[PDB]
């Protein structure tokens, strides 16, 4: 397999900026490469076949190239639609592989995020489990590291975050870290502190509570 | 289904053959009507294979950067206009400059046409395919000539280059809207550069030369008899024209059979077994032509005998053997094909050259026995080839 | 291109894609299948080339079949002993006379489990400050597919609905909704949790 390496894994920029995309080849592929953009719906269309030749249909704004192993696609002078999933596909030897991706997103406002912990309901105990709920809602840019401590330092592990794609309307993200532990572990333990580091603030945000 | 491009493709393939297979009877009475010397006969045959030799390297490739379909469909239409713009050549002349013109509507066949068929289809159908079109193509060598004789004497001889046009015709409709686009390269540029790294790069692998070139030794044998057996036969062996024509009979219908039962084989034995089973009758009948022919230096039946076995083994491989070399290389097989009949062109025009002096200080036992070496590089070559 | 497909199928079963193709030039161009999964980009499966000629991918050549049906005019992806890998979306691209891939299909979410279309699970979340954030955990339900509202259909100014994910069988999403602190808990503020696909809809209220 001729493994295609995509990069800038993800890129953001503002309206009719000049911003690039590379995919680079295992091995030589010559000029038998593709680009297809991903509509957020999952609607799949392909831009430029062949290194470098527009399909029907596609603003002029694109352009792809070759420089050695390395395949680019560029767009001039972006615009509102053009946020979105961009993959390369190789088709020089069986099988035919895509690259990594490149999801892209608008501009670069700045936020803090708006932190909140929620304990788990006596409802959920019922079913032997309990899941400590933490909302870190409106922030950008999406590079965020998060953690729980069960103490002081006592750090966990059990976490699993869920993220939305850049809200509609703010242009901002949002994220869903859950906590699941069992009744029985969960009440042998006082207090859950939900820490987060982020760009905004070089001094980390807390929201923790006591049972 | 809807496989009727193996159908039209061999109908093209058989028009361009009778191009050449039915002219050639009526040539002296092209050349007396256009008041030129005898000379002038053979240059039409000359003119209109010439041409087959033209484009080959170019066609190829040309049709992976643009497509099988608008390359092949375009030669179909050179072939069509050209068969009727010789109706307006007014001289001798003019008329050898077409015929090589129209020449030039071979090419498209094995680099293009063929190369979409073994794209196409799966393994074992397309040998089971390759091989019973090969049998069509073979109807023109076969009767061409002889249909090419009764022509003339009830029919203007200009008559069949208006034939070749309606079955071309009838053969471009097939290809339109049949023909399977198969080239992956579409869209890529086009310079003398690249194309020459193209050609570098399937040189480089041993192992499609080495299987390109025993599909030129092996059938080289054949190419041999055809371009020779009129002087070993006729002039040699002082036998009549009904005599030669009959020596052809048991060679040329024992390759149809090696193809027909090539094709019902094809799904019940492996094609490194189908290659194998035939490479036993080609060495078989190439010894007993050599053998028998350095004992008794006049036995031209065990020579007709001989090619015949050797012949039959050549129907049951070929096929066969033509797909696995095509496909022993990753190149876009345009390219590929061009250099498999690029490599069996060179390996006929030097080997036939040296056949005919073979045959010269030295009777039927060396031209026999430099068959028998042929068939011993093709044998050689497979074992190189096969693992 | 219109590829129906199975959904839903279980693990060491068998599924079977079937792709029609727009186009009297069925049998011309050749036909690709691609994949995406839920978060790992995107796989090129295979490909038949318009006369049956088969070209699978080298790690899952070992299930995949591709044929077609002249009569019908379609393509089939036939694969065999699936599991949680192959779950995806699975595309229907086509060649074109320009290139590979030209032309692509609308795709279908096909999805190996084994739990029938259980429905959901909703805890409510609860906490005093400038405004107030509440939310709505949902868990336990099969079909990746369910719906919040709030204040019945009227507040969704600052709501956040998160991707549902998966943990050892069934989906647990979250829902988030944010409200001035004099509203709440003076107000009702109620979560309904629509699940189609079990013929369901749960509503909740919170209470701190």
């Amino acid at each position: 397999d001729i493994v295609m390496t995509q990069s800038p894994s993800s890129l953001s920029a503002s309206l009719g900026e000049r911003v690039s995309l590379t995919c680079r080849a295992s091995q030589d592929i010559g000029y038998s490469l593709n680009w297809l953009q991903q509509e957020p719906d999952g609607t799949i269309k392909r831009l430029i076949y062949a290194t470098s030749n527009l399909d029907s249909g596609v603003p002029k704004r694109f352009s792809g190239s070759r420089s050695g192993s390395d395949y680019s696609l560029t767009i001039s002078s972006l615009e509102s639609e053009d946020f979105v999933d961009y993959y390369c596909l190789q088709y020089a030897s069986s099988p035919y592989t895509f690259g990594g991706g490149t999801k892209l997103e608008i501009k670069r406002a700045d936020a803090a995020p708006t932190v909140s912990i929620f304990p788990p309901s006596s409802e959920q105990l019922t079913s032997g489990g309990a899941s400590v709920v933490c909302f870190l809602n409106n922030f950008y840019p999406k590079d965020i590291n998060v953690k729980w401590k069960i103490d002081g330092s006592e750090r966990q592990n059990g976490v699993l975050n869920s993220w939305t794609d850049q809200d509609s309307k703010d242009s901002t993200y949002s994220m869903s870290s859950t906590l699941t532990l069992t009744k029985d572990e969960y009440e042998r333990h006082n207090s859950y502190t939900c820490e987060a580091t982020h760009k905004t603030s070089t001094s980390p945000i807390v929201k923790s509570f006591n049972r | 289904q809807a496989l009727l491009f193996p159908l039209c493709l061999v109908l093209y393939e058989f028009s361009t053959y009778i191009g050449n297979d039915m002219i050639q009877p009526g040539m002296l009475a092209v050349v007396e009507q256009y008041q030129a010397g005898i000379d002038w006969v053979p240059t039409s045959m000359t003119a209109y294979l010439a041409g087959g030799m033209f484009l080959q390297w170019l066609l190829g490739p040309l049709s992976d950067r643009i497509g099988r379909r608008p390359v092949m469909l375009a030669g179909v239409v050179w072939f069509i206009v050209t068969c009727l713009a010789i109706l307006l050549a007014q001289n001798i002349e003019q008329f050898t400059l077409l015929r090589f013109l129209q020449g030039i509507s071979l090419c498209f066949i094995g680099a293009v046409g063929y190369a979409a068929i073994q794209e196409s289809f799966e393994e074992a159908v397309c040998i089971k395919i390759t091989a019973l079109m090969a049998n069509v193509a073979l109807i023109a060598p076969l009767l061409g000539p002889l249909v090419g004789a009764a022509w003339i004497h009830v029919l203007p001889w200009e008559g069949m280059f208006v034939l070749f046009a309606a079955l071309a015709a009838i053969s471009f409709f097939g290809l339109q809207r049949a023909m399977p686009e198969t080239a992956t390269r579409i869209g890529e540029k086009l310079s003398l550069k690249e194309l020459g790294r193209d050609y570098k790069l399937v040189l480089k692998n041993g192992r499609f030369v080495a299987g390109a070139l025993a599909l030129g030794f092996v059938s080289l044998p054949l190419l041999a008899w055809i371009a020779q057996s009129p002087i070993i036969i006729i002039t040699g062996e002082q036998l009549s024209s009904y005599e030669y024509g009959l020596l052809q009979v048991p060679i040329f219908g024992a390759l149809i059979a090696g193809n027909l039962l090539l094709a019902r084989l094809t799904s019940r034995r492996t094609v490194r077994s189908l290659i194998i089973m035939g490479g036993w009758p080609i060495m078989i009948g190439l010894l007993v032509a050599a053998a028998a022919t350095v004992i008794s230096s006049h036995a031209y039946l065990w020579m007709t005998a001989g090619l015949s076995i050797y012949a039959f083994g050549i129907g049951l491989a070929n096929a066969g053997l033509v797909r696995l070399t095509l496909f022993a290389s990753d190149m876009s097989k345009g390219t590929v094909s061009a250099a498999m009949g690029m490599l069996q062109m060179l390996i006929f025009t030097v080997g036939i050259e040296i056949s005919k002096h073979a045959w010269l200080n030295g009777g039927n036992g060396l031209f026999n026995l430099f068959n028998l070496v042929n068939g011993i590089l093709w044998l050689s070559l497979m074992v190189i080839f096969l693992k | 291109l219109k590829e129906s497909g199975p959904g839903l199928v279980a693990p060491s079963q068998s599924l079977s894609i079937t792709c029609t193709v727009s186009g009297f030039s069925f049998s011309i161009y050749g036909l690709h299948w691609v994949r995406q999964p839920p978060g790992k980009g995107l796989e090129w499966l295979g490909m038949i080339w318009g006369g049956g000629r088969t070209d699978y991918n080298s790690a899952l050549k070992s299930r995949l079949s591709i044929s077609k049906d002249n009569s019908k005019s379609q393509v089939f992806l036939k694969m065999k002993s699936l599991q949680t890998d192959d779950t995806a979306m699975y595309y229907c691209a086509r060649n074109s006379g320009y290139g590979n891939l030209a032309y692509w299909g609308q795709g279908t979410l096909v999805t190996v489990s084994a739990a029938k279309t259980t429905p959901p699970s909703v805890y409510p979340l609860a906490p005093t400050g400038s405004s107030v954030t509440l939310g709505c955990l949902v868990k336990g339900y099969f079909p990746e597919s369910v719906t919040v509202t709030w204040n019945s259909g009227s507040l969704s100014s600052s709501v956040h609905t998160f991707p549902a994910l998966l943990q050892s069988g069934l989906y647990t999403m979250s829902s988030s909704v944010t409200v001035p602190s004099s509203t709440w808990p003076s107000q009702t503020v109620t979560c309904s949790v629509a699940h189609p696909a079990s013929s369901t809809t749960v509503d909740k209220k919170l209470e701190p």
